[PDB]
């Protein structure tokens, strides 16, 4: 948000935000347990602890 | 005659007690069997499996 920036400079901020989103979207995708992965949908499972 | 029918009764007895047994051993191992498949489901029940596991 700083006014002082020039383009070039806000330029190289967005190259550094899509970094990390691109890393975010690895981390949700490629994670893994067993075999099957976690985090890649809204999920529900219930273990049998009796 | 009192005599003849209690010496029958022992061989009864005899082939009775043979069955019995006979059938007790298949039904002890009949509950492990029973108890083994149980664990098993058990396992079917975590909710960690993949598939092919």
């Amino acid at each position: 948000a700083n006014s002082t920036n020039s383009q070039s400079d806000l330029d190289s901020i967005q190259a550094e935000i899509t970094q990390r989103l691109n890393e975010i979207d690895r981390v949700s995708g490629q994670t893994q347990f067993n075999g099957v992965k976690v985090l890649a949908q809204d999920n529900t499972l219930t273990i049998q602890v009796g | 005659q009192a005599q003849a029918q209690n010496s029958q009764y022992a061989l009864a007895r005899t082939f009775a007690t043979q069955k019995v047994s006979l059938e007790e051993s298949v039904l002890s191992q009949v509950t492990t069997a029973i108890q083994t498949a149980q664990e098993k489901i058990v396992y079917a029940g975590n909710g960690t499996l993949s598939d092919d596991d």
